């Protein structure tokens, strides 16, 4: 049984009602559907079992509903502790068991464009035989962002790694680094290094660039 | 008050056999109503929960289809413990591994058809690297950004602070990434006013306890 959760990300303010959906590929009895909450760095925690029954100690604001192929987890008034990931699970009469892919409940806030910065490899690193170029996207919302690396106007692929911070506790934004790695040899064969950023807060893509070896 | 305690090596070289055991406290292996389900679950980096396998009260063992060949699940009933082995591990098997208690009971017992008790989990990281301190390189600068690149260390964690930890406003220390070399790398950045680049010193303090590495790196604007 394939369990598909939606939406991927739910964005809400504290105190609003949250509705999370889990769609099964086939009809399943409600007895066999459970829901879990998980915060990062912590084990999951059972919220509901048998579709609608709250587990021990679970607050009244969590409830379950549905039948057939669609089930729902409702949170009637989000508290700060409720911003987390949620998973549905099919625990039937026998294995195998399946989890949904997860839904993230985040704090909603107004759209914010990222500030973009590019960093050439340091002279200290180049002395080592490696070249790393870092593109920074600072304090943006929503989390969805596109970062494309161009070297001498050639789209780069498979030589970059991204890392994203968790949602900020102060202003509810995200920040993101993209790091392009090439050998020192390849770094010195090219002139123009650019990161192109697309984000809902930018009316057109923002490109930050440098020329290798220019002051 | 049921609890699961997990142990086993979490830093694995590639192709080795992952070996984990959980100890049950507060419950018997079968249960009063012969309904206990002892399960293994993993969570790959940035992905959701994936069910691995189970041994139940009657000794029945079942595995997920994509792991059935490489995995073995067993229990030692004399010590109220159960175990998972997973052979020929690769980067694909890097994950946080949990054991959990479920039940299928047929006053109804609590948490029927749910996993109510979970262990703290083991972070399993597959790398042929040995312990290695990071190299620390500067990322040089109305608003100016600067930072440090903390590259090629093993294992986690690294702590990064700025001016000995005084500075946290506008600091972003990014979750580390595992590079293809088996070595971690991360960057730590801070956005500061441009007008402070000549009066305030910015130093990134990097501590890597496994290698006893301690690096204080001044990040200065280039001229």
């Amino acid at each position: 049984i394939v369990l598909t959760q939606s939406p991927g990300t739910l964005s809400l303010s504290p105190g609003e009602k949250a509705t999370l959906s889990c769609r099964a590929s086939q009809t399943i009895a409600s007895t066999y559907l459970a829901w879990y909450q998980q915060k990062p760095g912590q084990p999951p925690r059972l919220l509901l079992h048998k579709g609608y029954n709250r587990a021990t100690g679970i607050p009244d604001r969590f409830s379950g509903s549905g039948s057939g192929t669609v089930y729902t987890l409702t949170i009637s008034g989000l508290e700060p502790d409720d911003f987390a990931f949620y998973y549905c699970q099919h625990l039937g009469t026998s294995p195998p068991y399946t989890f949904g892919q997860g839904t993230k409940v985040e704090i909603k806030r107004t759209v914010a464009a990222p500030s973009v910065f590019i960093f050439p490899p340091s002279d200290e690193q180049l002395k080592s035989g490696t070249a790393s170029v870092v593109c920074l996207l600072n304090n943006f919302y929503p989390r969805e962002a596109k970062v494309q690396w161009k070297v001498d106007n050639a789209l780069q692929s498979g030589n970059s790694q991204e890392s994203v911070t968790e949602q900020d506790s102060k202003d509810s934004t995200y920040s993101l680094s993209s790091t392009l790695t090439l050998s020192k040899a390849d770094y010195e064969k090219h002139k123009v290094y650019a990161c192109e950023v697309t984000h809902q807060g930018l009316s057109s893509p923002v490109t930050k660039s440098f020329n290798r070896g220019e002051c | 008050q049921v609890q699961l305690k997990q142990w086993g090596a979490g830093l694995l070289k590639p192709s080795e056999t992952l070996s984990l055991t959980c100890a049950i406290y507060g419950e018997s292996f079968t249960g009063s109503w012969n309904d206990q389900l002892w399960n293994w679950i993993r969570q790959p980096p940035g992905k959701g929960l994936e069910w691995i396998g189970e041994i139940n009260h009657n000794g029945d063992i079942n595995y997920a289809s994509s792991l059935k060949s490489r995995a073995t699940v067993s229990a030692d009933r004399s010590k109220n413990q159960f175990s998972l082995r997973l052979r020929s591990v690769s980067d694909a098997d890097t994950a946080t591994y949990y054991c959990a208690r479920g039940r299928r009971a047929i006053v109804e017992p609590p948490a029927n058809y749910g996993f109510d008790v979970w262990s703290q989990g083991t972070p399993v990281i597959v790398s042929s690297a040995s312990t290695k301190g990071p190299s620390v390189f500067p990322l040089a600068p109305g608003t100016a950004a600067l930072g440090c690149l903390v590259k090629d260390y093993f294992p986690e964690p690294v702590t990064v602070s700025w001016n000995s930890g005084a500075l946290t406003s506008g600091v972003h220390t990014f979750p580390a990434v595992l590079q293809s070399s088996g070595l971690y790398s991360l960057s730590s950045v801070v956005t500061v006013p441009s007008s402070s680049l000549g009066t305030q010193t910015y130093i990134c303090n990097v501590n890597h306890k496994p290698s006893n590495t301690k690096v204080d790196k001044r990040v200065e604007p280039k001229s």
